RNA sequence: UGCUGAAAGCAUCUAAGCACGAAACUUGCCCCGAGAUGAGUUCUCCCUGACCCUUUAAGGGUCCUGAAGGAACGUUGAAGA
RNA sequence: CGAUGUCGGCUCAUCACAUCCUGGGGCUGAAGUAGGUCCCAAGGGUAUGGCUGUUCGCCAUUUAAAGUGGUACGCGAGCUG
RNA sequence: GUGAAGAGGGAAACAACCCAGACCGCCAGCUAAGGUCCCAAAGUCAUGGUUAAGUGGGAAACGAUGUGGGAAGGCCCAGAC
């Protein structure tokens, strides 16, 4: 609807291949491919992609607006990339990087190693900080949720893996 | 991995240096000789068919002796068949010795148990006897009740009753192999395997590790 | 005169190949049970099998509407007292996909020795191929 | 998770959402407010 | 429990799409199991004679032949009413 | 009512889930340990004795737990009386 | 009013419900209730809508931005939400 009516302008250095409902968007950070819903009509007006409800479908503007915000994020992913920051709160909590295997040390009796996916590159500036970059927004958010899932932050001291931007609402242990 | 066909020789004990007596079951394993290699193109699965022992020439039948004669191997007392894993193959007239188990540590031994005959539910299903006194009329080892009243006019399937006990295929798992004596064709496993003395055994490497 | 009846010796039967890709299960199956029964023939006789042999292929690509792919349940009972079993549509498709067509047609056929003889003519295949080229089967579009 | 037949907004931060055929109350402020109609 | 994400310019685990998730479920382990009449598969072995018939057909009969194998009998069994 | 043997115990059980244990979670007036509460879950498991005809109950000592019910208040052509 | 003392068809089966009152025979026709994808006779009829719950094909107080239709209202290109 109001999101779908606003067309998405493709910049320079962003290659667009239309194939039915499948759209491949290349760029200087990688290529991304997504098959759209059949209810969505997509067309490239030489500087913008437009997104309209294909007729005979109920969620017309809903699927068009989802395909809009998706290809907007695919464009920004292939020309800038996304960067999700995580921080570690707690004594003895740390992280180390071996290529694409983050070696977490989260106060367990066993080492935590997490294999990174394909288009995701990580880096620890500090032991208590993880900065991960990549193209796909769903993937960087999934990997950050998975790394948070090892030590979801305790509400009594904020201890555990948190997002670098989220707020952690604490709680006092009364008696 | 494949197994080998042996025979239960009996039980004995291995005194260690440390003063431990290990109760072992001696399994002689003669040269298992292959008679047929089965594959996916003809048979739908990958396996070998082996034979062991000897047999009387007047008693081995012309179909069976032609089946051994095609492989070009001496007639044995039976034919068993072992499924093959991948990357594992054997030729037809190949002999397989007990050195196959030279570096295994646990085996599973499959045998035919002893025949207890027609057994009651006390022996077979470990039912409790009823009272031997206090009034019991002819009902000391009977199974008692077998159902319920009219709701399922019927006894359920698999109700534990008397019948044939034993004389059937059982497999004991994770037996520690003690000694592999290739020179006199033996295999000493810890503990008691099924079967009577002199019966055929199937020793396979342990799948549960 | 007397009303004509078909005779099992003089009756002729034909062979048909049906592709089951994308077709609705029950709307396919009632036409299969119609042509196995023989209700498309003027020589129909209730007590005589006058239907045609039907080969159904691509049985794993049959379609159902709604959420029935994850919500249609095939119960059965093993005879033993706890022995109620249960499989969904997509589980039956993964395990043995021929049973879905077989069950729908067996439910749409008559019950008895003749209905079992009508079911013996249904020959389903998950794939797109069959060994019955020797019977020169014609195609049928349903 | 309170599980009730009657689910209601309890504060300004409650949001009624229907996830998979189930009416659910979620609250960003108070975790006590999260509800599930059953 | 989430990720991305609109419908509903925000928000939202869901509507499209994706991920995790229990002694339950299907497997994996053990046993029976092709009367699975939908009666399956593989391997091997055995038999390669003459003639009459009328109602001529998946027909009936004569003589010669008697295979592979089995069964029976006997000695029996840690198999067994 | 020209007969459907009616308590309790014993022996065999079997199903439900409104789950006692074990399993997975949410909230906590949840620091941890230990708990409270609700949701999912029926795979397996789920005391011995004293008294009493007892079921029950009380008591003693255990146990991960000593589940709640249906089954002609399961089961006398199975026993007891 | 029916059954009793009344058959037939339908309601899966179903004395008392719905249609309808069996003199006999017919390998004739029209209809009732109820029905017309297959079991199982007859529309996969036509036109226009609704539902996404297998609702249909079991149930309440109550709860909810499910969705369709209608009538009105108050903010608003002096710029609303
Ligand atoms: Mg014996
Ligand atoms: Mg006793
Ligand atoms: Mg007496
Ligand atoms: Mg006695
Ligand atoms: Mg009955
Ligand atoms: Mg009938
Ligand atoms: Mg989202
Ligand atoms: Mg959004
Ligand atoms: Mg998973
Ligand atoms: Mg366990
Ligand atoms: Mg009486
Ligand atoms: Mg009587
Ligand atoms: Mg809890
Ligand atoms: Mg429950
Ligand atoms: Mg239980
Ligand atoms: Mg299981
Ligand atoms: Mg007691
Ligand atoms: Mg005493
Ligand atoms: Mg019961
Ligand atoms: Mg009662
Ligand atoms: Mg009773
Ligand atoms: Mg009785
Ligand atoms: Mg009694
Ligand atoms: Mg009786
Ligand atoms: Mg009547
Ligand atoms: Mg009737
Ligand atoms: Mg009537
Ligand atoms: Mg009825
Ligand atoms: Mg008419
Ligand atoms: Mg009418
Ligand atoms: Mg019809
Ligand atoms: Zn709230």
């Amino acid at each position: 609807s109001r999101v779908a009516k606003a067309p998405v302008v493709v910049p320079a250095g962003v290659d667009v291949k239309i194939n039915g409902q499948v759209i491949t968007i290349k760029g200087k950070n990688g290529e991304l491919t997504r098959t759209l819903n059949d209810a969505v009509e997509v067309k490239h007006a030489d500087n913008t992609l437009t997104f309209g409800p294909r007729d005979g479908y109920a969620d017309g503007w809903a699927q068009a607006g989802t395909a809009r915000a998706l290809l907007n994020s695919m464009v920004i992913g292939v020309t800038e990339g996304f960067t999700k920051k995580l921080q570690l709160v707690g004594v003895g909590y740390r992280a180390a990087v071996k290529g694409n295997v983050i070696n977490l040390s989260l106060g367990f009796s066993h080492p935590v190693d997490h294999q990174l996916p394909a288009g995701i590159t990580a880096e620890c500036p500090t032991q208590t900080e993880i900065v991960l970059k990549g193209a796909d927004k769903q993937v960087i958010g999934q990997v950050a949720a998975d790394l948070r899932a090892y030590r979801r932050p305790e509400p009594y001291k904020g201890k555990g893996v948190r997002y670098a931007d989220e707020v952690v609402r604490t709680k006092e242990a009364k008696k | 991995m494949i197994g080998l066909v042996g025979k239960k020789v009996g039980m004995t004990r291995i005194f260690t240096e440390d003063g431990v007596s290990i109760p072992v079951t001696v399994i002689e394993v003669e040269a298992n000789r292959v008679t047929q290699v089965k594959d996916l193109a003809n048979d739908g699965y990958r396996a070998i068919q082996v034979t062991t022992g000897a047999k009387k020439a007047n008693r081995v039948t012309k179909p069976e002796a032609g089946h051994f004669a095609k492989a070009g191997v001496e007639a044995g007392r039976g034919l068993w068949e072992f499924r093959l894993a991948e990357g594992e193959e054997f030729t037809v007239g190949q002999s397989i010795s007990v050195e196959l188990f030279a570096d295994v540590k646990k085996v599973d031994v499959t045998g035919t148990s002893k025949g207890k005959g027609f057994a009651g539910t006390v022996k077979r299903w470990n039912f409790r006897t009823q009272d031997a006194t206090h009034g019991n009329s002819l009902s000391h080892r009977v199974p008692g009740s077998i159902g319920q009243n009219q709701t399922p006019g019927k006894v359920f399937k698999g109700k534990k009753m008397a019948g044939q006990m034993g004389n059937e295929r059982v497999t004991v798992q994770s037996l520690d192999v003690v000694r592999v004596d290739a020179e006199r064709n033996l295999l000493l496993v810890k503990g008691a395997v099924p079967g009577a003395t002199g019966s055929d055994l199937i020793v396979k490497p342990a799948v549960k590790a | 005169m007397k009303t004509f009846t078909a005779k099992p010796e003089t009756v002729k039967r034909d062979w048909y190949v049906v592709d089951a890709t994308g077709k609705t299960l029950g709307r396919l199956a009632t036409e299969l049970a119609r042509r196995l029964r023989g209700k498309h023939k003027a020589e129909y006789t209730p007590h005589v099998d006058t239907g045609d042999y039907i080969i159904v292929l691509n049985a794993d690509k049959v379609a159902v509407t709604g959420n029935k792919r994850t919500d249609k349940v095939y119960y059965h009972h093993t005879g033993h007292i706890g022995g109620i079993k249960q499989a969904t549509f997509e589980e039956m498709i993964a395990r043995r996909p021929e049973r879905v067509i077989e069950i729908a047609v067996k439910g749409m056929l008559p019950k008895g020795p003749l209905g079992r003889a009508m079911f013996r003519k249904l020959k389903v295949y998950a794939g797109n191929e069959h060994n019955h080229a020797a019977q020169q089967p014609q195609v049928l579009d349903i | 998770m309170k599980v009730r037949a009657s689910v209601k907004k309890l504060c300004r931060n409650c949001k009624i959402v229907k996830r998979d055929g189930v009416i659910r109350v979620i609250c960003s402020a108070e975790p006590k407010h999260k509800q599930r109609q059953g």
